């Protein structure tokens, strides 16, 4: 068999399946790029409600599916990756699970350029100043090259501090964690 | 933080200890009833 | 008060990095992880809810956990932080007299367990080299199990029977007749019992440890009790604790005894576990592994020769089969692991014979050897004596086969034996070799077990310099055997 | 004069508890957040 | 190559390769352990992807470890050079005595010998056990099985033929403990050590012992035996000498693979065992053979689980001995040893042509009558024997005494017992069985009998009660 | 049937009421409708249960024949529940009748079976075992007061194995 190029993140499932299929695809020729473009197109196509509807009828016949998806492919110009995607997506019925496909390569392309994610949470919003010093703290943590992505969020439950999570590493800074913490202490 | 929080908590509920504070009628019933049953068993 | 508040201080705030995982779906106990990337297998991850599991499977894109406690303290969507360490115990003198649980949480209230020290529950055993054979005696003070069927220091014994036959009793009773040699000068009889106490129903063991500290044996025991309540993974999980906290004084150059009871509910909690795991059942349901879990357990039980400490780690596994099939699947799986067995009938029970121990199909391979050269001489002849009475006993004519019906009736009611009762070794001596000599056919059978306890109170009130010396010279001499002739006969006559 | 003592200490813990959940009702966030990120701070400088 | 750990459950990781993989049956290793974990392939799952079974605790492999092909199957140091010395199943040493330094190293996996290269030769060996010797003859350069259940005498028995035979021996021996109890290996050891049979301080070692002991991992005690078969093979093959092959317990190796067969994946067969079970014991059993180039006498004790002789692994092991020795716990409950069921146990030289015409017509005189008295026994256990004409008394009679006759002391049973154990030369057994077939000891009670060696013993005994 | 099992019931919960005080449970597990019915009315001419002035000593438990097995399950539980509050918020002794207990342990094990567990030996739950231990292990005497549970037992295929 040929030596398919791992793909940096790994996924798993019949997504993660065609997704890594799809990255060594584009890797070599190296087409990451406008590959991702014309998924991120085709994620708006597929939505629309007359293709929507018709692509999750059981009752059309496979190779329906297939003409009209090479009808939707021609007309964008795809590149030749994409359509023969959606062409072995419907050939082996998974299309209805796009959405998973597609999404997939997108982490998949975020891994490949850096965009290491994070997440913040707290009982209420941060200001600007506040916020960017954090964000300028965060970036000591990654590598060079890497990039953070943050992603601000709130939660009512704990009641004060923060929690952070970095790729894998979590920090619960939190008020909530603490109280419990100190209870259990003053309990054993 | 939290350790001063709780050390002044402490404090502050101390000072309104003439006794058990905010306890009400189940206090004195459980109490009795521990204690009864210590009789009974003493 | 302020005691409280001092507990408060001195508490560990500080936030760590740490990696985490989400947990996708909880239920039959195994809980599915999605992340732990870094986890290693057999590791010990720790539930948002104060909960530990331990890492079992590692598949590609989730993690398997058994989860230590009751599953319906986790939701989907929490939080599993790694501790990064495979699934420790803590060990250490500092355990004795505790009742700890599977895990090393004190369940005795008592404050909490000051160990400095942590095993692992999956070590390995020791191998061929550090191992020795087995010298030492290890005193039960029952005088079925000391006289006929021996136990060494570094043996396997397993004590098999059915419900109510006497096989906590026999285990307490070896427990508590430690108390002398861990009150004596020399460390190197000092024994360090273990207790583990697995689907056990907990008012039982509550009341096994109140009966040990009536008989001031806590000072040594450590009672590790996955009780009957206790979720499946921790059934299947307390032997490997207890064997930890044995394994710890095996090393450390002391001597230490472990008890199963039962090895046949950890076998069910690890069906449990398994079938719920979709794992192929095989002969009774039992999964194949069935084997290997108790085989790594009871090899653990070595004899460490001297170039490693000298330690030793006795084990007695307790199993119980259903109308006394020895044969079932789990009773063959031990008897072909361990160095020997004491059969409890259910039938000899019943006609009062207590301890039941069934003489004719108990064993102990090591036998002979670590035995006192005393108790020896006396109970070869009573072994030889006993196997001829055996032989006759299906009908019930000459001089001799009479002769050997009543000698045989005799030490059968020399043997009984009443409850947290055991006897020093000398004494064990002394009444056997009354019963063997001869100096009691005249006397009826039912009378013997009185002869026997006045006779106790006789030799343990005035002539406690012979036993002293018998104990100390551990073998009867020719003068220490014509004193005690003199003895028995002098205190027959006056009966 | 255990158990006066011992069901004593747990009403302590049951109050004291409930009210400092009430009293984290001030307005020190900043205070915390800045904690926090110092915090952070060090934990980022020692992983590397 | 180097791949990468991808899924660790239980003794099954599951390993990624990007560039080649390893063929099945290659051993890998982990790279990045405090000690030497060796991973044998068996499937390839697809996806430059294999399954592989860990010869060794797989208690800390995080996924995504880093393992390294070898590039060739487990091989192991074999030569005279392991005489003496003790063997894990990838061949280290583990009786603390430095490397087993050797010029040449076996593969674990190689072939069975072609069928042009059988020998066929048959021929007696003498035991000095009663009832092996005359009713299942064990046959030189053949296998041997001795099936008991749990505590009937299987190693007692392999012991006493371990003294017997070997002592007596010019050429090699190997003993593979497979999957028992490691004080048992320690205590052999140290009983060769003082017999001489292992040597400490010179060359002139007779024994190598290889030990896959039940505390290992299902995957190693599934391979021991073939290190096993590998240390004898070579002394077969590259010596041309006669070798004697101990096996304790041989079911293990068939009970491991089943241990490591539902995590592979496979549909469980009959009683949850392997659905390769046949095929993997025969793979394994087609080793042993002796050929035209070696001899090797197997002695392999087999294990009943719960003493059921129907179960599929006794079952399957049955076709792969000349000679069977079926221990019954029944008859070790009557305190007969060795408790060997003599109308089980089976041969394949009780061929008149083959022991002669004498040895062959007692033994079959001592199983017909043994077979009368078994089936008088059902309405004897009811009816009691004051219901049974006068030739079915005196059947069961004789047939008694000979039940008895059969049990020797053995010599390692000696520590039990206490009595001597005593060897009973063939032409003594063979002299004794005839005589109480014929009638000349009608007179004497049955347990004059009992626990004694040739049947000068048992008048002398007979005598002695009498008095 | 037939050799004075209710009457016994009856006179057990009798007893223990009058000479201890204490109250008495009756679960009845896997209950024929006709047999509750049977001993309700039994108890309310005997005494036990009175339906006009306050002072029956018994609280009945009814987990009928034709409920699905998630509710012949936990019916055994309820039970618990009325005499565990007997016991901890009233400090005293309580009886605790459970007819049927091999109904409980069938329920069980069909509940099982409905969620898709391979079953055990001889098709019980694999959770047997803890599925007895859970129930039975809340039956004891704490240091508040004592539930004693009197569990018909009925052996199937006489079989005590
Ligand atoms: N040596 C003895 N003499 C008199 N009675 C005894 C003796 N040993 C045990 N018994 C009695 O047997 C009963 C149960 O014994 P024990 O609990 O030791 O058996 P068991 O096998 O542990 O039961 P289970 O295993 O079901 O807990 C008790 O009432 C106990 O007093
Ligand atoms: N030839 C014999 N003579 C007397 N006793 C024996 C004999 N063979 C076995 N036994 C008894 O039966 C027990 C069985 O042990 P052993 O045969 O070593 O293990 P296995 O269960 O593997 O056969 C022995 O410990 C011994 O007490
Ligand atoms: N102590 C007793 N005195 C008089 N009759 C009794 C006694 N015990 C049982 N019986 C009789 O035995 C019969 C058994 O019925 P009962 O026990 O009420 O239901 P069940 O047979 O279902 O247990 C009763 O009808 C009753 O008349
Ligand atoms: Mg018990
Ligand atoms: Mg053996």
């Amino acid at each position: 068999f040929a030596k398919l190029v791992r793909p940096p993140v790994q996924i798993y499932g019949i997504e993660g399946r065609y997704a890594t299929a799809l990255y060594s695809a584009a890797s070599k020729q190296n087409k990451l790029e406008q590959v991702e473009k014309e998924l991120l197109r085709v994620g708006q196509i597929l939505k629309e409600p007359k293709m929507a509807a018709s692509l999750l009828n059981p009752y059309v016949k496979r190779s329906v599916k297939v003409k009209s998806l090479s009808d939707m492919t021609a007309k964008e110009k795809f590149s030749p990756l994409t359509s023969n995607l959606i062409n072995l997506l419907a050939e082996n019925g998974r299309l209805t699970n796009t959405p998973a496909v597609i999404s997939a390569f997108s982490t998949m392309m975020s891994v490949h350029r850096g965009e290491v994610p994070c997440t913040v949470t707290t009982a209420s919003a941060l200001d600007e100043a506040t916020l960017t010093e954090l964000k300028t703290v965060l970036k000591s943590f990654l590598s060079k090259g890497q990039v953070l992505k943050l992603e601000v969020k709130i939660d009512p439950s704990i009641m004060g501090g923060m929690i952070v999570r970095i790729g894998e590493k979590y920090v619960d800074m939190s008020a909530k964690t603490k109280i419990q913490k100190l209870s259990r202490a003053m309990r054993e | 933080k939290l350790f001063v929080d709780k050390i002044r908590e402490y404090r502050t509920k101390r000072q309104t200890s003439g006794g058990p504070v905010d306890a009400g009628p189940e206090y004195q019933q459980d109490l009795d009833r521990e204690l009864f049953k210590l009789k009974q068993m003493y | 008060s302020s005691i409280l508040e001092e507990r408060i201080l001195g508490a560990d705030t500080s936030v760590d990095l740490e990696e985490t995982g989400r947990v996708l779906s909880i239920g039959d106990g195994i809980a599915r992880v999605h992340g732990l990337r870094n986890v290693q297998a057999e590791e010990m991850v720790e539930f948002s809810s104060g909960l530990k599991g331990m890492s079992l499977n590692l598949e590609p894109d989730n993690v398997g956990v058994v989860v230590f406690g009751n599953d319906k303290l986790i939701k989907e969507g929490d939080i599993v932080k790694r501790t990064g360490a495979i699934v420790d115990v803590p060990v250490g003198e500092e355990l004795l007299g505790r009742v700890v649980d599977a895990l090393g949480n004190a369940i005795d209230g008592k404050g909490p367990i000051g160990s400095k020290a942590r095993r692992r529950v999956g070590l390995k055993a020791p191998g061929i080299i550090p191992r020795i054979s087995v010298r030492e005696p290890m005193q039960t003070g029952i005088k079925a199990v000391d006289s006929l069927v021996p136990i060494g220091r570094g043996q396997r014994e397993l004590i098999i029977g059915d419900r109510q036959t006497g096989k906590t009793s026999i285990a307490i009773d070896t427990i508590i007749n430690q108390k002398r040699f861990n009150d004596g000068t020399d460390e190197k009889k000092k024994l360090y019992c273990i207790y583990v106490a697995i689907g056990q129903k907990r008012s039982t063991v509550a009341q096994l440890v109140k009966r040990l500290t009536d008989a001031d044996a806590m000072k040594y025991t450590i009672v590790v009790s996955a009780t009957a309540s206790d979720a499946a993974p921790l059934q299947y999980l307390a032997p490997y604790s207890g064997c930890s906290m044995g394994e710890y004084f095996r090393d450390n150059g002391k001597h230490a005894l472990i008890i199963y009871d039962d090895l046949s509910k950890q076998a069910v909690a690890y069906r449990q576990m398994s079938l719920l795991l979709r794992r192929p059942p095989g002969r009774e349901a039992y999964p194949g592994d069935v084997f290997y879990l108790h085989s790594r357990l009871l090899e653990r039980a070595a004899k460490m020769n001297d170039a490693f400490g000298g330690g030793s780690l006795t084990a007695l596994p307790v199993i119980e089969t259903q109308a006394g099939d020895v044969s079932a699947y789990i009773p063959t799986n031990v008897i072909s692991i361990t160095d020997g067995q004491i059969f409890l009938e259910t039938e000899l029970f019943y006609k009062g014979i207590r301890p039941a121990i069934n003489v004719g199909l108990s064993v102990s391979r090591v036998g002979s050897a670590a035995q006192t050269r005393a108790m020896k001489q006396v109970a070869g002849t009573m072994k030889l004596e006993l196997a001829q009475y055996r032989e006759v006993a299906a009908f019930a004519l000459d001089a001799a086969t009479q002769q050997l019906l009543s000698r045989g009736v005799r030490l059968t009611e020399l043997l009984k034996q009443g409850q947290y009762s055991p006897m020093a070794i000398e004494e064990q001596v002394a009444v056997i070799y009354a019963g063997v000599r001869g100096y009691l056919d005249k006397l009826e059978p039912s009378k013997i077990t009185k002869f026997e306890n006045a006779f106790l109170s006789h030799v343990i009130s005035q002539h406690q310099a012979l036993l002293g010396k018998i104990r100390t010279d551990g073998k009867i001499s020719e003068e220490s055997d014509a004193k005690l002739k003199e003895i028995v006969t002098n205190f027959l006559a006056g009966f | 004069q255990n158990m006066m003592r011992q069901k004593e200490q747990e009403h302590m813990i049951n109050w004291v508890e409930k009210r400092v959940v009430q009293s984290i009702s001030a307005q020190q966030e900043k205070e915390t957040i800045a904690k926090c990120i110092a915090d952070l701070k060090l934990l980022s400088k020692k992983a590397q | 190559t180097t791949g990468r750990i991808v899924a660790v459950i239980g003794a099954v990781v599951d390993v990624q390769f990007d560039e080649g993989l390893p063929p099945i049956l290659n051993a890998l290793e982990v790279q990045g352990r405090e000690t030497r974990l060796v991973l044998e392939v068996a499937q390839h799952l697809g996806e430059s992807t294999v399954r592989t079974i860990a010869m060794d605790g797989t208690e800390g492999l995080v996924r995504g470890q880093k393992v390294l092909d070898s590039g060739a199957p487990i091989r192991i140091p074999v030569g005279p050079e392991t005489l003496g010395r003790i063997m894990n199943v990838i061949g280290e040493p583990i009786d603390e005595r430095g490397p087993i330094k050797t010029k040449q190293f076996a593969a674990i996996h190689a072939e069975a010998p072609e069928f042009v290269e059988m020998s066929v030769e048959q021929e007696i060996l003498v035991t000095g056990i009663k009832v092996v010797d005359l009713l299942a003859p064990y046959a030189k350069g053949g296998k041997i099985g001795l099936f008991g259940g749990a505590g009937v005498g299987k190693t007692v028995l392999i012991m006493e033929l371990i003294n017997n035979v070997a002592k007596a021996h010019g050429g090699y021996s190997v003993f593979a403990g497979v999957g028992e109890r490691t004080r048992e290996g320690n205590d052999l050891y140290h009983e060769m050590i003082e017999s001489g049979v292992i040597n400490l301080k010179d060359a002139t070692s007779k024994v190598a012992l290889v030990y896959g002991q039940m505390n290992e991992p299902p995957g190693a005690r599934a391979r021991v035996a073939l290190t096993g078969l590998t240390v004898a093979e070579y002394f077969r093959d590259q010596e041309g000498q006669d070798v004697l092959l101990f096996i304790d317990n041989i079911f293990r190796f068939t009970q491991a693979g089943s241990e490591v067969s539902a995590l592979l994946g496979r549909i469980p067969s009959a009683v949850g065992y392997q659905p390769t079970l046949a095929t993997d014991m025969g793979t394994m059993q087609e080793r042993i053979t002796t050929t035209k180039k070696g001899s090797i006498t197997s002695v392999q004790a087999i294990y009943v689980p719960a003493d059921d002789l129907t179960d599929p692994a006794p079952a399957t092991t049955f076709a792969h001995l000349d000679a069977t020795t079926v221990l019954s716990r029944a008859i070790a409950e009557l305190g007969i040893y060795p408790a060997v069921d003599p109308l089980d146990s089976t041969s394949r030289i009780m061929d008149p042509n083959i022991v002669g015409s004498e040895h062959y017509d007692v033994a079959r005189g001592v199983q017909k009558i043994l077979q009368d008295y078994k089936s008088l026994q059902d309405i004897i256990a009811i009816l009691g024997m004051d219901e049974l004409s006068e030739e079915d008394k005196l059947t069961v009679s004789r047939a008694r005494k000979i039940q008895r006759f059969l049990s020797q002391p053995f010599q390692v049973a000696e520590v039990f017992t206490g009595h001597l154990g005593k060897l009973v030369p063939l032409k003594e057994t063979i002299k004794g069985f005839q005589q109480i077939l014929a009638g000349e000891y009608d007179h004497l009670p049955e347990q004059a009998f009992y626990m004694v060696g040739p049947i000068e013993e048992a008048v002398a005994k007979a005598d002695k009660l009498a008095e």
